[PDB]
RNA sequence: UCGGAGCAGAACCCAACCUCCGAGCAGUACAUGCUAAGACUUCACCAGUCAAAGCGAACCUCAAUUGAUCCA
RNA sequence: AGAGUGUAGCUUAAAAGCACCCAACUUACACUUAGGAGAUUCAAUUGACGCUCUGA
């Protein structure tokens, strides 16, 4: 296991980015994931890593208990994998002059 | 080797000898507030933003709040009406400038038309588009109006007493980008009378092309200290109407500062095509808004374990055949 | 004299057409960043702020109790602020929102009253789909 | 070969050809949905797997009851 | 008599945020939801009104 593609490498959408058991790799912008806890590309562009504080969903109650167990001055931080889209979504081209 | 953090590591100082003596995030809102306070900082380990990003008035307000509490008492709370008209009027009177500057920055009007230099509009200006007799369509900062309803010139209100009103579409239609299509040009308006000032460019209707997204048209009035000359008569030429507001503000609006702005969206409609055919005397263009195509994978000699879709990627389509009839 | 690539420069064109792209990931962290216009409310003692942030975080419109304009004439205050923000969004042209509070804040009656006032003003917190291809 | 009570009285462990109950089980099932990009490849194929966007929903009992490769 | 002096308890706030307390769920605590109570001491950058310390 591990990161399949290094950050900054151009990768198409759906390509495997980072696979891990116990989530060492966290999701950033445009980073899909399924039941296998692996990170995959959701868009074409350049991969980057960012150390940003992770706040769990309210559905996770054990994570809520752990965050409560963390101090008020304690900050978690986590390495998320953002996918900056290189190409644009689309462009308007002049069809015809009726 | 071993890379540690370049700046101060997180959760370093708050540890101390007595970890149990920490106050701890008993409330989840407290931890969220601390995390948001940390996220407001730019930090040294990079982030997503690294890659992507009076006393008398106070006493009067206190007396008003005390009177409101006495009128409520409690009983009205146990559901106050709080009419939004007076609140909106007071907000436009007191704190409308910061929100107006925020809206102008969000629309990119100052960055495009004025090439930057955003300012808080002191004069509160709202437009009224004439649609029949009653009522008039209200146009605030960002209020959308279709080209069909915007065939005629609209009225404007600012509650002020020289002035110079102009209208420019910052979308850069037809011609090259980084330009705005001028629509109207009122200059040297005496007092609130906009008709007192001369009209250099007569008011033209909006002409947004089909399928070109949304267009941004802004009408702006600036505070004028002294009246100045201008210059283009009623013309349908697109070359004369093409002008940037930054260049006009830089080397011509020396003794002039902005006072008020109103933004609006513009889309293709029947009146846009009518103006294109009759007034512009040209064929109306239509835009496609087309996305990029698939890259398509690399073609090899054999499909290997893949299904039948491997050998049919990089041509087109549906009925092609064999050697020759 | 019409260019082949006509590029209109309205900032809200892609969001109104829903073609504005969103960060598909960041699913582990809460809240997710996959939204166009997100209603972010910060409730504090007495005064409570309420902004509408874009994907970049551009909070264009704010409506808080500290504005000192509506100070004349709380869940009722939350409903009034929601109605005022709905009127401001209708003036500015906003109809698609993303209200994602905490489940405790979701259970809050102040948030429910504010959302009801926003729906009465004509602001939908639905975040419609971008429509692929 | 494996568990429950005491020896082993209050986070673990603890010993006896120690003191007593037990076990080689039994009973009950086989959204555990459809569709759909983009990837892994048993070094061919076959066989297998991961999974983004969409439609349609939520939001095993037991007390032990067992063991290992190897050749079948 | 002198020094330090001044936003509710706290603020390298300019009238906000942390804090106060009440209830319901809590054995209880905590959280959450609903609440409200809360301050730049007064006169023209200056003066005094209020307190701590040093004295008597
Ligand atoms: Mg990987």
């Amino acid at each position: 296991q591990g990161i399949k593609k290094m950050e900054g490498h151009y990768v198409h959408a759906g390509n495997i980015i980072a696979t891990q058991r116990h989530f060492r790799w966290h999701p950033g912008a445009h980073v899909g994931v399924g039941k296998n806890k692996c990170l995959y590309a959701l868009e074409e562009g350049i991969v980057r890593y960012t150390k940003e504080v992770y706040v769990p969903h309210p559905r996770n109650t054990e994570a809520v208990d752990l965050i409560t167990r963390l101090p008020k001055g304690a900050v978690l931080y986590k390495t998320f994998v953002h996918v900056v889209p290189a190409k644009p979504e689309g462009t308007f081209k002049l069809v015809a002059m009726l | 080797r071993r890379t540690p953090p370049l700046g101060p590591m997180p959760n370093s100082d708050i540890d101390l000898s007595n970890l149990e003596r920490l106050e701890k995030y008993r409330s989840f809102d407290r931890y969220r507030r601390r995390a948001e306070q940390e996220a407001q900082a730019p930090h040294w380990w990079r982030t997503y933003r690294e890659y992507f990003g009076r006393t008398q008035q106070l006493l009067e307000r206190k007396q008003a709040i005390q009177e409101l509490r006495a009128n409520v008492e409690e009983r009205a709370a146990r559901t106050a009406s709080v009419p939004l008209d007076a609140v909106r009027a007071e907000w436009e009177r007191t704190c409308g400038p910061y929100h107006k500057q925020r809206l102008a920055e969000y629309y990119g009007l100052y960055r495009d038309l004025f090439h930057g230099a955003t300012f808080v509009p002191r004069v509160p200006l709202h437009v009224a588009y004439a649609v029949g007799e009653d009522d008039l369509m209200p146009v605030y900062c960002g209020n959308e109006v279709t080209p069909t309803e915007a065939a005629q010139a609209p009225e404007v209100t600012y509650e002020a007493e020289l002035w110079t009103l102009l209208l420019t579409s910052l979308d850069g239609h037809l011609l090259e980008p980084d330009a705005e299509y001028l629509h109207w040009l009122l200059t040297n308006i005496p007092g609130n009378r906009v008709a007192e000032g001369q009209v250099t460019c007569p008011y033209l209707p909006p002409f947004p092309a089909r399928g070109s997204g949304i267009h941004r048209l802004a009408f702006l009035l600036f505070k004028q200290d002294q009246p100045i000359d201008f210059s283009p008569s009623p013309c349908y030429q697109l070359a004369q109407r093409t002008f940037r507001t930054f260049d006009f503000y830089k080397k011509h609006q020396e003794t002039m500062t902005p006072a008020g702005l109103s933004f609006f969206q513009c889309r293709w409609d029947d009146s846009v095509t009518y103006i294109f055919h009759q007034l512009l005397d040209m064929r109306e263009p239509v835009f496609e808004f087309v996305r990029p195509p698939p890259y398509h994978p690399k073609q090899k000699r054999f499909p290997h374990r893949q299904p039948l879709r491997y050998l049919d990627r990089y041509r087109d389509s549906h009925e092609p055949t064999y050697g020759i009839y | 004299a019409v260019a082949p690539e006509f590029t209109n420069r309205n900032p809200r064109n892609l969001e109104l057409l829903s073609v504005a792209r969103k960060e598909r990931g960041w699913r582990t962290v809460f809240p997710s960043r996959e939204f166009w216009h997100r209603l972010r409310v910060i409730r504090t003692q007495h005064h409570v702020e309420a902004l509408v942030e874009h994907q970049n975080g551009k909070v264009v419109v704010s409506a808080s109790t500290r504005e000192w304009a509506i100070k004349k004439h709380n869940v009722v205050a939350c409903e009034s602020i929601g109605r005022v923000l709905a009127q401001r969004c209708l003036e500015a042209g906003i109809n698609f929102m993303v209200y994602q509070p905490t489940p405790w804040e979701a259970a809050s009656d102040s948030m429910k009253r504010l959302q009801s006032a926003m729906t009465e003003g004509g602001v939908v917190l639905r975040e419609p789909q971008r429509i692929y291809e």
